[PDB]
This record gives structure tokens, C-alpha cells and sequence, in this order.
């Protein structure tokens, strides 16, 4: 609905870098494995959590 | 009618089906499957007889032994002498929007007969057609590159539609019926005349006389197969 | 092989007759006082092995027929080798699966079967 | 392995060049028949004793080539689970499909799907799948493998009704 | 600069396909049918039975959403609330009438498609959608009766009019039949079976042919059937059948047809053997005549035409039909596969709704008569529609 | 037996072509030549 | 078949035909039937020769 606040299977927060990491697709124009590599997630099991991430929030807040 | 038919090809999946008691008879349409609404004959009618058709009433088989019966709906309206010439026009006209696109006309070359479909309840689907020639050399089909870019502008600016393509005669809408009458090539290279070992094996274009090609074969799923990863790598149920 | 005779006048189908006197045979009709002479002394046949219908569809189109295999034998007639082909379109459990070939420039038929005991088709 | 998988390529060809002789053969009719049972039947149970012939050797090779450490082939050796078809169909080729004991019928005229052309009595036209799962199937053998598998779906529902009630 | 000549390539189709599900979406097979009933089906069920015995039916108008309140009164009535209070997300119809002398107009509530042409949302946008608390990516295609959402599920059925031969299994004594179903887009659909039959099995003694005429408790000798319609000479009935004067083998098979027949060798004869198979002893023979008249000219045979002067035209379909036949049993042609899919048809919401809101507005059309007929001198039952409908 | 072509040739023995074409179907299907009623085909195997 | 005999595949053969059921169906080409009036010459060419035993 909204970024996990942590990594499912590590633990690592991970709640604290949806921003930045959307920031550094549309901003600096990075290709989505270099940008999740700079937010420091480096293995998978942490990339698959921004990578797969779908905000519904967004939508939801549409409504009134 | 439980089992699955050649002729559902394309037009309902083949996996997806209820287990049991309904199994087979519970069926779900092809992501592209359409189905006809039913638009009214009697133009086709009164094109045919301006163009050569000889009605019933003046049919003498005895003199005329040669001749194409030709059906509209069901309906034996008389005879005619040059069907080729016909069905040319036909598809031309129904190519460009004269005839409506979701009719079907079928002509059966050895057994002398045209049937024409115009009524509501047919199933169908898209496909590409394929054209001698050009110029060119081969068979190749009518949609090319510049088309594809048209399509696409039109995508990102979010004006050239899917009717755009009908309309042009680039893909026109096939039912089972008129399957009879074609031969479709399954991608667009076995248009075109050291494998990598871990391919699979296909078995090539031994076909110099294609008339359409399908748009893609990962249409002939329906909703809930096209959701499953890789289903040509596992076992059917 | 029979054909098949109607009545000039009404035409109604006619019947076999013998004439008793002098040994022949005549066709009548059961419906007008009309006779005629019989043009055979074959009345009826029956095939129980049939051929007719082998080559059901060899229409001038058949080449414009974009189902057809094709291929690249030539002919006996025209030493051509544009050919469309099919099996026996009789359609029997029984038939042989021997191949009716059709010369697209000179129109002629002809097969793959090698034990050929016909002569026209 | 590479080689092994080019000797099941060849396994498969050199099935598919003895149905094609066959063919020829009964298409200049010089085929026997024997002895009630018509041409065409005779045919086909070649054909078919030929494409079978052909997975089954296909997949000897394949079980053949691997290794102890395999773990598929652990499981077979203990008996814990998989057999043969399996190794087979998975990694050799997954066969000829069938429905109600025969070949892919010709469902539309002539033909089974118009992707080809008419009288097409060959392994892939009426239903052989050359490949194995791990290749994949083409589109034509997806749906013949379909076609089969559905055979089995329903042919389990009236197995399991009919034997409910003998049981009862 | 890229050929714009160029073939395409594999990557290329789905450009092709987003193009399609752009414009067309996941269910227009749904939208599609609802769209053709509202738009043209509608219509033409008013102008078949437009007038009575005098009373004729116009143009219909069909309504926005709406709702009959408790009190307060007739209201627009949105998807969302239609749900939530459990209501039935309708329109209405109306007619236009006339009196005419000879010895607008509610007429109901058709449950309307969410997404079609006559539903709120189609001309919407996302915003709009959000607004009517609408997900952007509900996709209609569905009816809200009674605040439940309502699917149709297409249904299969075998086409009409069609021709289908049959063999029949061995203790019968029939051996292969043919037989067409035969039926209306206008008129009804009233479905006339006609059967083609040939009797005895691969040599029995004549094997003849008779075909199953409605109404006629006797099965008919085809060639009687071909006089009456009047081809009379045996010649002439055989080529109507047999397209070829060299198959001797069929005309061989219609010899006993030809004897089946032979006594009768005229029309008005052939009403009549046919008419007394059709009616009672006593009933008089210009009355049998025009019963067998009746019969061939508006239930034999009816997609071909059910006006006066047409008999060229069944006569020839009837001998394709026998031509059908016989084919399959010389064993030149297979049986008809009676699981070939283009042979099928699939309804869905159109024509459903249509069997029923032509069925009802037969009863609705009914009940004004009976305003009528017991009237010794604009008062309209709503509803049956509405909860026919509905219901 | 010796002959070439194998041909039987049967009349006989007024209105008559029915009779002919009755014999025939008997001929044809109720004589049995060699065999045993009912049993359809046989088939050696080792 | 027969203790002795059961390794002949020839006396098996004999065997198949001794029960197969066979009628005049089976091994029948056409039927046809002619006007032929005189029973002691005839129409047919070739079965000149037939008649010519009699
Ligand atoms: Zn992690
Ligand atoms: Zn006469
Ligand atoms: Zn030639």
C-alpha cells in the first residue's frame, strides 16, 4: 500500500528510502539497479523490496 | 463438447477451465477474442446481385454446372460464374469499412461455394494480413515500420488507433468459419526465406502461400493463464 | 456406368421393358404412351469398390486455394512443375493414402500411386 | 550435456526421416495393410511405435548422462519420487500427444490448426512435441499438449465418479 | 532514418495489441452487445406487433439512471449509492403512441451496463471517476440489481440455420438424416426443425428419402413435397438435387424417391395428400389444400422467406439439402464435426435481454387489447417489464 | 479358376428386375461364403 | 491350436480362414445386371468364352 519499513526476510529499514529512490529515476536518471545500488541495497532480498514496491497509497488518497 | 477442439483455437484458452462436473464446458474468451453484434445483410445482398450474382429462379445447373452457389446467412441466394472476381472485391471492400469488419465470407474453392456471415454470436479474432507483395520480391505483411511508429506517437501523446489499422487493411477480423479458408504463419519472420543449441526446436516456413500471420501466439491464453510465468515449460494440467 | 433416360415429351424418368417378340430392349414411360430403344443393355451397377469421387474439387480456381500443399513434381503433359495436391476426397476408413496431383498451367491430374489402374479420374 | 542433447537431436530426426519414408512409401502405395486393418491404420500404429520409439531413447540418453550428485535422479534411485517419463519429458522431449487413442485429429478440413497445410501427416502437424519442457513448447504443441491434457482432466472426473459408485 | 517501408518484427505485435486493448479494452464483448441492444435492438422489438385490433407504437427514448424514492421523489442515481442502498441501477423507456380509429409514455425500467452509452460512467474521466468514488480500473461490463453486481455469462448454443448431416446408429431404421433448424433475426424466433431423412441401412430394400414437414403427422415422400411446391417432372425434381447429369450413382439413389412418389403427379394432389396429413376427416379439400399451402409458404423452411411467391428458391434448398445427404452416404463427405466452434454462436447480454424484453413486451402489448376488447366504450401495466426485467 | 477375370452370372428361374435386385443384397450380404457367424476379424499373433 | 500343429504358421492361417466369417460382400467388386436375352450366346465380349463351356 506504502513501502515496507523493513526488508521481509533481513530486517533492514528500508521504509526510509522510497523517496529518494523514485527522486533518483526521475531526477538523475538512473536505470532502477544502479539507483536501488546507491540507496546501499545490495542484496536481493532488500532490492526486491523497493523493486516490487506497488503505492497504492496513491491512489487511495484520491478519493475524498 | 468437453474436450478441447482445434477450432477453439484463438478464440478461447485452452487451460483455463473449471475441474470437474463443468469442466469443459466452462470456458473463457482469448485475450483477443470479439464477438460479432450482428449487422443487417441486405446491402451485401444487393451488392452481390449487382455484380453478377444470377438468382435462383434463373438457375439451370444442367447449363451452368461450373458455377459457385452463394449463401448469405444461410439463405441460398443463387449462382455465380466468377466467384474469384467477387470475393476479390469483397475483401477490398471490406478491408476499407464499405462491408462491415466483423462479416465473414468464406469461399470454398473446391466445393463451389461463398458463404457469407453477417449475423450476432460468432466468435473472432485479429490477425495480420498478409500481402503479395510488392515489388519487394516476397509475401510480406501489409502493417511495416512506419506503422508501427504512427501507433506508437499516438501512445506517448497521453492520432492513429486500432481502426486505423482496419480500416487500411493492415488486420482484419477472422472466425472460425473463414479460418477454413486461410494459412497463417506464426511469426512474422517465416515471411522472410548453426541454431543455438538451448532453442527450442521449430520447424520452419515449408510455405510459400501465406494470406495472414498471427499477432502474437501468447493470445490464444485467456486472463488467468496469461498470468502464469512460462507456461509453454510446464505440463498442460 | 448406366444413363439415366427421361420422356421427350413429359420428361418423367423411363423404365426398362422388354419386348418379348423380338428380344430387345426398350424404354418406356409410366406416365405418357412414350417408348424408345435402349441405347445399352446395362441396366444397373454397383460398385462396392469405388473410385468416384477421387478427385471431387478440381476446380479452375484450385490453384488460387492457399490451403493446398504445393510442390515441385512435373507434369506428364506439360513438363511444368507448378502442382497443387491432395488425398483421395473420398472419405473413407478404406481409401489409400496415395496423392492426386494438379498441374496448374494444363490442368491435368495425375497421382503418386504406382500400382495405377485408372485412366481418367 | 551439449553432446548428449545432439544425439537426442538426432534421435528425434532420425524418427522423424523414418515416418517420413513410411509416408512416402504409403503415398506411392506400397504399403501393406496387415490383415484387418486398413491402410491407414496401418500407418498410423507406425508412425506412432516410431515417435515413441524415439522419446523413449531420447530419455534413456538423457538418464543415462546424469550424474550421481543428481538430484532428480536421487530421488528416482531412492524412490521417493519421479520416474523415468519424468526425467524424460523434462529433459529429452515430452512426446507425441494423443487424444481418445489416436493422433491430433483433423478438426479443421483437412488439417489440424491453419497454421498448416492440408493432408499434413507429419510428427508436427498431428502432435508430436519434439521438445522438452525445459526448451519449451511452440505454440502448435502447446495447444496439442493441451488438447491432451485436457483429455486426461475429464477422463479423471469419470473415473473417480464411476469408481465411487462400484465401490458403494 | 528507419524505413518507414520496412517489414516489422516480432517485437513490433505488441504495439499492435496495446493498440487494440486501447481502443477496445477487456470486456467489450460485454459493452458491445449491451450497446447494439439499446441502440438498434430495442428498437425493433416495438415495430414487429407496432399495432393491435386501433393503437401502434413509435420511437423509444431511453433515460439517464434514475430512481421511484420512498418519498421526496426521482432522483439520478449513481453506481456507487446503488450499491451501497441496494438498488437497481435502471432507466426507463418510453414509447410514443397513437390512437388511430378501426372495429412521451413510461413503459418501464431497463437495468443498465455499467460502462455502456447510456451509463454515467463512459463519458467520464479519472478524476470524475474518483469523484464518484468509481476505482479508475473498475471496468464494467456488469449490471447493480438490487445492490448486488450482475454478470452475464455468455451463453453457447448451436447456430441456426444451418445444414447438418447425421448418421444414425445400426438397430435405426433411418441411416443418415439432415436437418436445419430454421429461425429469425425479424418476424420472431420461432425455430422450425426440418429433417431430411434417408430410410433402410447400406442395403436395405428402396431406401427412400421423406422429410418431417411441422404440423404433419406423417413423415412426406420429398419428391410429393417438391410437387407441391410445384416442380412437377421427375426431371426436373432430380435436377433441383443432383447438380451433375453424370453421377449415376445419386440419381441411382433417387430412383426409389422417384417411385416413392409416382402417385402423384400434380400439385393440387400433392396440397392434398400432404393437407390430409394435417387435418381432420371431414374437413373439406380446398381447406386441406390451403392448410398444406399454409404450412409450405410460413413454417417450412421460413429463414428462406415466409411471403407468397418463393418456391424456386426453397425447392433448390431443399435438394441441397438431399444433395447434403446423399453425399455422406455414398461416403464421399464425412458427417457433419458437431463440436466445430464456427459453428457455435455465443450470446450474450444483447440478444439475452432481448428474449426477454420481447417476450414480455408480448405480454405488455396483451394487456392493452384487453382495454379493449373488453372495452363497450394512458392506463399501462409497467412494472411486468420493470420486475420481468428485473426479476 | 484358371480364367483371368473371376465373373459369376446369375438368372432366374413377368415383372422381373425386383427379384433381381432383391437376390442381389442377399448375394451380397446374407451368404456366408467360409466362417463362422459373428466372428468379424481374426488376427495370428506368436 | 493343436498340440502337434501350434508352430505351423501355415496351419494357422488355415485356421484363420476356417472361422473368419466371410460373405460374397467381401470379396465382390461391382454387381450389375443386363438385358441378355438368348441364355445361349451374349452381349458380353468377354464372356464368350464362359458360355462356350455349355
Ligand atoms: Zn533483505
Ligand atoms: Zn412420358
Ligand atoms: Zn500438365
Amino acid at each position: 500500500m506504502i513501502v515496507p519499513v523493513r526488508c521481509f526476510s533481513c530486517g533492514k529499514v528500508v521504509g526510509d528510502k522510497w523517496e529518494s529512490y523514485l527522486n533518483l529515476l526521475q531526477e538523475d536518471e538512473l536505470d532502477e539497479g544502479t539507483a536501488l545500488s546507491r540507496l546501499g541495497l545490495k542484496r536481493y532480498c532488500c532490492r526486491r523490496m523497493i523493486l516490487t514496491h506497488v503505492d497504492l497509497i496513491e491512489k487511495f488518497l484520491r478519493y475524498n | 463438447p468437453r474436450q478441447l477442439h482445434n477450432t477453439h483455437w484463438g478464440l478461447v484458452c485452452p487451460a483455463e477451465t473449471p475441474e470437474g462436473q463443468a469442466c469443459g464446458l466452462v470456458k473463457n474468451l482469448s485475450l483477443m477474442s470479439c464477438i460479432s453484434v450482428g449487422t443487417d445483410p441486405m446491402p451485401i445482398i444487393t451488392f452481390l446481385s449487382e455484380w453478377g450474382m444470377e438468382p435462383l429462379e434463373d438457375y439451370v445447373p444442367h447449363q451452368s454446372p461450373d458455377a459457385t452457389r452463394v449463401f448469405v446467412n444461410g439463405v441460398w441466394h443463387g449462382v455465380h460464374r466468377n466467384p474469384a472476381r467477387l470475393m476479390e472485391t469483397l475483401r477490398t471492400l471490406r478491408r476499407k469499412g464499405d462491408i462491415n469488419p466483423e462479416v465473414s465470407m468464406i469461399r470454398d474453392i473446391r466445393e463451389k461455394e461463398l458463404k457469407i456471415f453477417t449475423d450476432a454470436g460468432r466468435v473472432y479474432r485479429p490477425l495480420f494480413i498478409v500481402e503479395d507483395d510488392e515489388s519487394l520480391g516476397h509475401k510480406e505483411l501489409k502493417v511495416r515500420k512506419g506503422h508501427i511508429a504512427k501507433l506508437m506517437a499516438t501512445e506517448y501523446q497521453d492520432e492513429y488507433t486500432w481502426s486505423s489499422l482496419l480500416n487500411e487493411g493492415l488486420v482484419e477480423y477472422i472466425d472460425a468459419e473463414e479460418e477454413e479458408s486461410i494459412l497463417i504463419a506464426m511469426q512474422p519472420e517465416d515471411l522472410e526465406p548453426d541454431v543455438d543449441p538451448a532453442k527450442r526446436i521449430r520447424v520452419s516456413h515449408h510455405a510459400t502461400t501465406f494470406t495472414h500471420c498471427e499477432i502474437h501466439p501468447s493470445m490464444i491464453l485467456g486472463v488467468a493463464a496469461s498470468i502464469i510465468p512460462f507456461p509453454d515449460h510446464n505440463q498442460s494440467p | 456406368m448406366t444413363t439415366f433416360r427421361f420422356c421427350r415429351d413429359c420428361n418423367n424418368m423411363l423404365y426398362p421393358r422388354e419386348d418379348k417378340e423380338n428380344n430387345r430392349l426398350l424404354f418406356e414411360c409410366r406416365t405418357c404412351s412414350y417408348v424408345e430403344e435402349a441405347g445399352s443393355p446395362l441396366v444397373y451397377r454397383h460398385e462396392l469398390i469405388t473410385n468416384i469421387g477421387e478427385t471431387a474439387g478440381v476446380v479452375q480456381d484450385i490453384g488460387s486455394d492457399p490451403t493446398l500443399p504445393r510442390s515441385d513434381r512435373e507434369c506428364p503433359k506439360c513438363h511444368s512443375r507448378e502442382n497443387v495436391f491432395f488425398q483421395s476426397q473420398q472419405r473413407r476408413k478404406d481409401t489409400s493414402m496415395v496423392l492426386f496431383f494438379v498441374c496448374l498451367s494444363c490442368s491435368h491430374i495425375f497421382t503418386s500411386d504406382q500400382k495405377n489402374k485408372r485412366t481418367q479420374f | 550435456d551439449g553432446p548428449t542433447m545432439r544425439e537426442i537431436t538426432e534421435t528425434i530426426a532420425e524418427a522423424k526421416k523414418k515416418v517420413l519414408d513410411v509416408t512416402k512409401e504409403a503415398q506411392a502405395n506400397l504399403l501393406t495393410a496387415k490383415h484387418g486393418m486398413t491402410l491407414r491404420e496401418s500407418f498410423e500404429d507406425n508412425v506412432v511405435r516410431f515417435l515413441n520409439e524415439a522419446r523413449d531413447k531420447a530419455g534413456r540418453l538423457a538418464e543415462v548422462n546424469l550424474k550421481d550428485l543428481n538430484n532428480v535422479k536421487q530421488m528416482v534411485m531412492a524412490g521417493s519420487k519421479g520416474s523415468f517419463i519424468n526425467i524424460a519429458q523434462m529433459s529429452a522431449c515430452v512426446g507425441q500427444q494423443s487424444v481418445e487413442g489416436k493422433r491430433i485429429a483433423f478438426g479443421f478440413v483437412d488439417r489440424t490448426l491453419p497454421h498448416f497445410s492440408k493432408d499434413d501427416y507429419s510428427p508436427e502437424s498431428k502432435g508430436f512435441v519434439e521438445n522438452s519442457y525445459l526448451r519449451g513448447l511452440t505454440p502448435q504443441e502447446f495447444f496439442f499438449h493441451a488438447m491432451g491434457g485436457r483429455e486426461g482432466l475429464i477422463d479423471t472426473a469419470v473415473k473417480t465418479a464411476e469408481t465411487g459408485y462400484i465401490q458403494r | 532514418f528507419e524505413d518507414e517501408s520496412a517489414p516489422i518484427t516480432a517485437e513490433d505485435s505488441w504495439a499492435v495489441i496495446s493498440a487494440f486493448f486501447r481502443e477496445k479494452g477487456l470486456v467489450s464483448q460485454q459493452l458491445d452487445s449491451f450497446n447494439q441492444f439499446v441502440d438498434y435492438t430495442l428498437q425493433d422489438i416495438i415495430c414487429e406487433d407496432s399495432t393491435l385490433i386501433e393503437i401502434s407504437f413509435g420511437k423509444i427514448y431511453v433515460t439517464k439512471p434514475m430512481v421511484n424514492e420512498s418519498d421526496g421523489v426521482t432522483h439520478a442515481l449513481y453506481p456507487q449509492e446503488a450499491r451501497l442502498r441496494n438498488l437497481t441501477y435502471s432507466s426507463g423507456l418510453f414509447v410514443d403512441v397513437k390512437k388511430r380509429t378501426y372495429e412521451k409514455v413510461f413503459i418501464g425500467r431497463l437495468p443498465i451496463m455499467l460502462r455502456s452509452k447510456n451509463c454515467y460512467l463512459s463519458e467520464a474521466t479519472e478524476s470524475d471517476l474518483y469523484k464518484l468514488k468509481e476505482c479508475p480500473f473498475d471496468m464494467g461490463g456488469y449490471f447493480i440489481i438490487n445492490g448486488s453486481e450482475k454478470v452475464l455469462i455468455a451463453q453457447e448454443r448451436s447456430a441456426g440455420n444451418i445444414v447438418q448431416v447425421f448418421k444414425k446408429a445400426a438397430p435405426s431404421p433411418i441411416s443418415h438424416v439432415a436437418e436445419i433448424r430454421s429461425a429469425l433475426e425479424k418476424g420472431s424466433r420461432f425455430i422450425s426443425t426440418l429433417q431430411v431423412k434417408l430410410y433402410g441401412r447400406e442395403g436395405s430394400s428402396a431406401r427412400t428419402i421423406k422429410a418431417t414437414l411441422p404440423y404433419i403427422k406423417q413423415d412426406i415422400p420429398i419428391v410429393i413435397i417438391f410437387r407441391a411446391l410445384g416442380i412437377i417432372p421427375d426431371g426436373e425434381i432430380l435436377e433441383h438435387i443432383c447438380y451433375d447429369v453424370n453421377d449415376w450413382q445419386m440419381l441411382e439413389m433417387l430412383k426409389p424417391c422417384v417411385e416413392d412418389g409416382f402417385v402423384i403427379q400434380d400439385r393440387e394432389t400433392a396440397l392434398d395428400f400432404i393437407g390430409r396429413r394435417g387435418t381432420a376427416l371431414g374437413i373439406k379439400k380446398e381447406k386441406r389444400i390451403q392448410y398444406a399451402k399454409d404450412i409450405l409458404q410460413k413454417e417450412f423452411l421460413p429463414h428462406i422467406t415466409q411471403l407468397e411467391g418463393f418456391e424456386s428458391r426453397k425447392a433448390f434448398f431443399l435438394g441441397y439439402m438431399i444433395n447434403r445427404l446423399l453425399l455422406c452416404a455414398l461416403d464421399r463427405k464425412d458427417q457433419d464435426d458437431r463440436d466445430h466452434f464456427g459453428k457455435k454462436r455465443l450470446d450474450l447480454a444483447g440478444p439475452l435481454l432481448a428474449q426477454l424484453f420481447k417476450t414480455l413486451f408480448k405480454k405488455l402489448t396483451k394487456d392493452i387489447f384487453r382495454y379493449m376488447q373488453r372495452t363497450v366504450e394512458l392506463a399501462i401495466n409497467a412494472k411486468t417489464i420493470t420486475s420481468g426485467l428485473k426479476y | 479358376d484358371n480364367d483371368e477375370k473371376l465373373i459369376i452370372r446369375c438368372r432366374v428361374v413377368a415383372e422381373e428386375d425386383h427379384m433381381l435386385k432383391k437376390i442381389e443384397n442377399t448375394m451380397l450380404e446374407n451368404i456366408t461364403l467360409r466362417g463362422v457367424e459373428n466372428i468379424e476379424r481374426v488376427v495370428m499373433m506368436k | 491350436l493343436e498340440p502337434g500343429h501350434a508352430a505351423d504358421q501355415e496351419q494357422a492361417k488355415l485356421i484363420r480362414s476356417a472361422i473368419e466369417h466371410t460373405t460374397l460382400k467381401s470379396v465382390t467388386i461391382a454387381s450389375e445386371i443386363y438385358y441378355d436375352p438368348d441364355p445361349r450366346s451374349t452381349v458380353i465380349p468377354e464372356d464368350e468364352e464362359i458360355i462356350q463351356l455349355h
